[PDB]
Order: C-alpha cells, then structure tokens, then sequence
C-alpha cells in the first residue's frame, strides 16, 4: 500500500564528506520510519528508527530527519567502512514497506 | 545476546519447496513478530511474510501469497518459511528478523541470510 521514494538510486563520495539521502512516503506515517545500512555480504543493520532515533551503537555520524512525510538520513562525515547500500522503510502499517536503496560508493 | 540464525538455502529446482528455519537466542520469538525479507538481484529488499508466534497469526505479500506459509515452533524458539511452488523469480537471500517492541524499534535484529537459488 504505502509507498517509500528513495533518492537518490546511488551517489559516489570522498571519506570525510557529509551525504545526504532522501525519503518520501506516499501517505502519512506520523514518525514511524527507519533506516538500514547494508554493505555487500552482510544483512541490513538497523541505524534509525523513528525517523530521528538512533539505535543504540550506531556511530553518531548517523542521524535521521522528518519534515512531513519528507525524511532525511545525513551521515555528516563519511568513513571507509560506510559503503553500503542505504534504505528507508516506514514501520507505520502493514505491509512495512521499503525504498528501493540508495548505493554509496566511496 | 539477540540473535537470529538462518538455515535451510540451497539449489532447488523450479516448482519444487524448500523450508528455512529462522532459530532465535536471547529473547522469545512468542514475544515479538518475526518478518521474513528477501533480496533478489536488483530488487531491493522486499517484504515477504509475518507472523505472530503466539497465535500463529499471519500476513503475506501478494508476490508470496498462495505459495509460502510461516510457521512456528515456540518450544525450540524458530520460525519457519515454507516455500511451494518456487519460482525464479523466488531466487534471492532470504533474511528474518523481528519486529523490536511489536513495531516500536522496526527490523532491529536480523539474522544472516540463506540464498535460495532457483534452477
């Protein structure tokens, strides 16, 4: 039913920059969206519920936004070890629903 | 500590069924909802099933519906996919994870992924 727009589809950027990425939902979720960092044979890993909070580990370069049903994940300073390909996904009703990622290379 | 351990991918032929386990430690999946998540090639993660332990209780995506059930064995704390009629499309690795403080903490553990492979 709800659908996530993630943008954008994948992004190149240096260590030590800050990149940001974009969420859309198609309907309201009040502030029920999460995001996911998964790097190429891992499974995803939790970094932001909520929109804006961080899962307890996560490096604090990692933070999650909302204006509306407009979300925003920054990571302000970006290290080696974060490419990954990124996706948000609404936890407000069922099914929960995903963006289709965003691929950081590095 | 919370973990989940998959089990049960491999090579199947198309039409045929598979089962994977889904085996839970340090908290009981009677507590929570486990989700089942796939990633087929250039497909993102999709959404696959639900179920809650205490009662059995599920939810499919349309993609799966009519072909795959979710079951669950509280006593040895696993969850299992049940998978018929596969399909290529049905090639992906599959993840389960829970449904931390029933929604509240979304996907907050994930096991490891089995690749199921359709051939």
């Amino acid at each position: 039913d709800i659908q996530m727009t993630q943008s954008p589809s994948s992004l190149s950027a240096s260590v030590g920059d800050r990149v940001t990425i974009t969420c859309r939902a198609s309907q309201d979720v009040n502030t029920a969206v999460a995001w996911y960092q998964q790097k190429p044979g891992k499974a995803p890993k939790l970094l932001i519920y909520s929109a804006d909070f961080l899962y307890s580990g996560v490096p604090s370069r990692f933070s999650g936004s909302r204006s509306g049903t407009d979300f925003t994940l920054t990571i302000s300073s970006l290290q080696p070890e974060d490419f990954a390909t990124y996706y948000c996904q609404q936890h407000y009703t069922t099914p929960p629903t995903f963006g289709q990622g965003t691929k950081v290379e590095i | 500590e919370v973990q989940l351990v998959e089990s049960g991918g491999g090579l199947v032929q198309p039409g045929g069924s598979l089962r994977l386990s889904c085996a839970a430690s340090g908290f009981n999946i009677d507590d929570t909802y486990i989700h089942w998540v796939r990633q087929a090639p250039g497909k993102g993660l999709e959404w696959v099933a639900r179920i809650y332990p205490t009662n059995g209780y599920t939810r499919y995506a349309d993609s799966v519906k009519g072909r795959f059930t979710i079951s669950a064995d509280t006593s040895k704390n696993t969850a299992y996919l049940q998978m018929n009629s596969l399909r290529a499309e049905d090639t992906a690795v599959y993840y389960c994870s829970r449904w931390g403080g029933d929604g509240f903490y979304a996907m907050d553990v994930w096991g490891q992924g089995t690749l199921v492979t359709v051939s």
